[PDB]
RNA sequence: GGUGAAAAGAACCCCGGGAGGGGAGUGAAAUAGAGCCUGAAACCGUGGGCUUACAAGCAGUCACGGCCCCGCAAGGGGUUGU
RNA sequence: UCGGGGCUUAAGCCCAGCGCCGAAGCUGCGGGUCUGGGGGAUGACCCCAGGCGGUAGGGGAGCGUUCCCGAUGCCGAUGAAGGCCGACCCGCGAGGGCGGCUGGAGGUAAGGGAAGUGCGAAUGCCGGCAUGAGUAACGAUAAAGAGGGUGAGAAUCCCUCUCGC
RNA sequence: ACCGGAGCGCUGUCUCGGCGAGGGACCCGGUGAAAUUGAACUGGCCGUGAAGAUGCGGCCUACCCGUGGCAGGACGAAAAGA
RNA sequence: AGCGGCACGCGAGCUGGGUUCAGAACGUCGUGAGACAGUUCGGUCUCUAUCCGCCACGGGCGCAGGAGGCUUGAGGGGGGCUC
């Protein structure tokens, strides 16, 4: 509600391409060793671990 | 009845002079050839119209004081990008084109008027890259 | 067979519970298990759930075993919308509206024979 | 006397809308977009009919030309030929015989040099 | 017609660089509850017709179902002491079937009992013999009472 | 404003904090499931048929080509390269 | 930059002959329509001639909707009214029949009649959903950092330590 | 705390701007409006046109979509022109 | 120490000093309220760019085997002074 105001409405297409460099983004996970489930690469699991994997006290 | 279509026409290569013909009479020509508008068998919506390869176009004539008069412009988008070069030093750099050019505008002008073009491969030689057919002509 | 839960009448808008289901649209319980477990998105917790629970159906009822559960269609569509009112100044009172949606994971069996 | 209106005008709109549905644009589920778009499309029809007539005719006469030049010279002389002869049709329709037998053709080729070349 | 709104008369707007509309109350048409425009009101439709032509009206309508063949002068329905079978049988025997109705011109009250509840059969009496119901109905079934009545209506 | 003829208005197991759902079960019908009869359009989703990354536009019209689905034929609908 | 192109005994200027193109103009084939005439008592229906760009606007006809006479009747749970689908039929049309899907109890022919009747627009009235835009903003620049705890879930709650206004 | 003229000192007012500041702007997540909006598939020149065009002719540049940024134009939005 | 065009270029880019708002006065005309190409002092340029266009930057696809690395110059832009 200024100076800068849509000249006329935006076509369905229009937002649909705006949004189409948008769209969601994947995760990429890593394989846990001394252990068995997924984790962040370089990252530390509370049930995988780091090397000695400090804490892993999940009930 | 129901006018009739051609199906899938072989193309049919040629091959022009060049050197003593006049740069405008030619493409006239030439042009026709590169629709179907000589074929007994033509249709707008197709492009089948005969690849036109040309010899030695470095030689091409034309009439009055076209070689220096005659100018030939380029304009980018950049405010003073009218760049005017003449038919003389036409011929002298890359003369092909001026042949290229005095036809290209002598077709149509919707997606296919351009894959005509590229139906057309003129060099300035003889020479050129002796692929199958293109039985000479006049 | 196949294996229904929907998600109705649930809080958020779709555009965002939307982006959140397409990545995972059409995978293995677990992948997409793994996926949520690390997808950064509110809907995250809500489509990990309701495809949990659209498990579950596979599990006590239409049975197609864990084992060969697969993704099937996960649409999200919008449901009605929260209207509220926004404190801008100069006398008008602007609207706002917080959406709600409809997330439903059908996840089917591997094999056919 | 309720003369309430009903459902009517929403019948209607039915109809124009489906007439226009297929179109490019929310003109295609405006039903007002439909309308002017239609209206368009229709003037449209009626020109492109009488522009059908003369653009078939153009395109036979085009090949006609083409193939007349093929076996003897123009397409001027052709049909003035066979006027003066007495071929009181041809048929520019199916003067496209060049296209299918060309013999037929340069007989009437030879016909049209005869009659007054 | 609008005027009659439990609501205000006083413009809701400006007039000018309100941005809206230009408008006032909501006692209007265009608006919601605002009221109609010329319709919906207290109209008798009523008017006059000539004597002689609306009388001839009788005479001629009458006058055709004798043409139509379906009248009788019976002195006396032995449906007496008003009772639906009685004149039921009577009605048979008279030559009364069971699907054509009673325009039943007549004058005797206790007939007319009866035929005050029979389902194809109106009842018509005399002292408003009409054309109308002359038209929707069948039974000239007259007292010479009825007849004396149609009478003196026509007088010419 | 309106479930249904009637509350018969959903026990139980299931996942889940619930929320809400999946059967069970209710009735003729739960696509009558609780501001629920009947669910137009705008409206945003999802799957699939066609088409689109040399391309100039009041967006469609007309014809030619091809792709898919129809049709016993001949014909058709849908689509759009030109 | 003559629209362009390209043309220099011309694809320029002038002048003569013939040809062809090319308009919805005109010829033909077919259906409609209107005026006159004729056959037909013949209404119907056919032959013939001539008109049929068109805003305000004058004349003629018709489709449709809401209710009434028609209705103590006619239609209908084997299914009314809408609703959705359509490449069939009829009418120049506006519509009407048909059929498939939906739905759940009203509907009304033929003939007449009574009218708040036909929407695209009025920065028109109400209601609904979008557009920008997943952007601006999310309220003071005094400021937050960690330990444990509750819990399904802790930057955002609570106990302690630390900082700062 | 009213309008000029002058002079000293003083100073980023200027020559002419360069770094630095934190806070907004930009990327991660939570929430998330507005005016305006006939529909858009929206380059330019040169003419035209009711006289100032991406839509018309002639004739134009350039694959498809986006992020940050500026503001000539869409006779830009808000004012049924004071 | 040139002249001129581009809305006598440019206020969705700035300034608002000049300008033709409401105050007041001044010279001034009018019986007068008020008015005067006559003057004077003050006085609120509206954060969010939808498409085009411009400048930088990417994602997809492209190039009719798949990867690295080094190139070629179509065209275009800059640079051209001067004592």
């Amino acid at each position: 509600a200024k100076h800068p105001v849509p000249k006329k409405k935006t076509s369905k297409a229009r937002r649909d391409a705006r949004r189409s460099h948008h769209a969601l983004t994947p995760p990429t996970l890593v394989p846990c060793p001394e252990c068995k489930a997924m984790k962040p690469p370089h990252t530390v699991c509370p049930e995988c671990g780091y090397y000695a994997g400090r804490k892993v006290l999940e009930v | 009845m129901k006018t009739y279509v051609p199906k899938q026409v072989e193309p049919r290569w040629v091959l022009i002079d060049a050197e003593g013909k006049t740069l405008g009479r030619l493409a006239t020509k030439i042009a026709t050839l590169l629709r179907g508008k000589h074929r007994p068998d033509w249709t707008p919506n197709v492009a089948m119209g005969d690849f036109v390869v040309v010899v030695n176009a470095d030689k091409i004539r034309v009439t009055g004081k076209k070689l220096e008069q005659k100018i030939y412009t380029r304009y980018s988008g950049y405010p003073g990008g009218l760049k005017k070069i003449p038919l003389e030093k036409m011929l002298a750099t890359h003369p092909e084109r001026v042949l290229e050019h005095a036809v290209k505008g002598m077709l149509p002008k919707g997606p296919l008027g351009r894959r005509l073009f590229k139906r057309l491969k003129v060099y300035a030689g003889p020479d050129h890259p002796h692929q199958a057919q293109r039985p000479e002509k006049l | 067979m196949e294996a229904k839960a929907i998600a109705r009448y649930v809080r958020i808008s779709p555009r965002k519970v939307r982006l959140v289901v397409d990545l995972i649209r059409g995978k293995s319980l677990e992948e997409a298990r793994n996926i949520l477990r690390y997808t950064n998105k509110r809907g995250a917790y809500f489509v990990a759930k309701v495809l949990e629970s659209a498990a579950a159906n596979a599990v006590n009822n239409h049975d197609m075993l864990e084992d060969r559960l697969y993704v099937k269609a996960a649409y999200v569509d919008e449901g009605p919308a929260l209207k509220r009112v926004l404190p801008r100044a100069r006398g008008r009172a602007d609207i706002i509206k917080k959406r709600t949606s409809h997330i439903t994971v059908i996840l089917g069996e591997k094999h056919g024979k | 006397p309720r003369a309430k209106t009903g459902v009517v005008r929403r019948r209607k709109h039915k109809k124009i809308l489906k007439l226009a549905k297929g179109y490019w644009g929310l003109r295609s589920k405006s039903f007002r977009k439909a309308r002017e778009t239609l209206f368009a499309a229709g003037n449209y029809a009626y020109a492109h009919r009488k522009r059908r007539k003369r653009d078939f005719r153009r395109l036979w006469i085009v090949r006609i030309n083409a193939a007349c030049r093929q076996h003897g010279l123009n397409y001027s002389t052709f049909i003035h030929g066979l006027k003066k002869a007495g071929i009181e049709v041809d048929r520019k329709n199916l003067a496209d015989l060049a296209v299918r037998e060309p013999q037929v053709f340069a007989e009437l080729v030879e016909r049209a040099k005869a009659a007054q070349g | 017609t609008r005027g009659e709104v439990a609501y205000s008369g006083r413009k809701i707007w400006p007039q000018k660089h309100t941005g809206r509309a230009r408008h006032g109350d909501i006692g209007a048409p265009i608006f919601v509850g605002g009221g109609v425009v010329f319709g919906p009101k207290p109209r008798d439709y009523s008017y006059t017709l000539p004597k002689k032509v609306r009388k001839k009206g009788l005479a001629m309508a009458v006058a055709d179902r004798a043409r139509e063949g379906k009248l009788l002068l019976v002195e006396a329905f032995a449906g007496v002491n008003g009772k639906t079978k009685e004149f039921l049988a009577w009605a048979k025997e008279a030559g009364l079937d069971g699907s054509e109705s009673v325009l039943l011109v007549t004058g005797n009250e206790l007939v007319r009992r009866a035929a005050r509840n029979l389902p194809w059969v109106v009842t018509l009496a005399p002292e408003g013999l009409n054309v109308y119901d002359i038209v929707r109905t069948e039974r000239l079934v007259m007292d010479l009472d009825a007849w004396e009545v149609f009478q003196n209506r026509i007088g010419g």
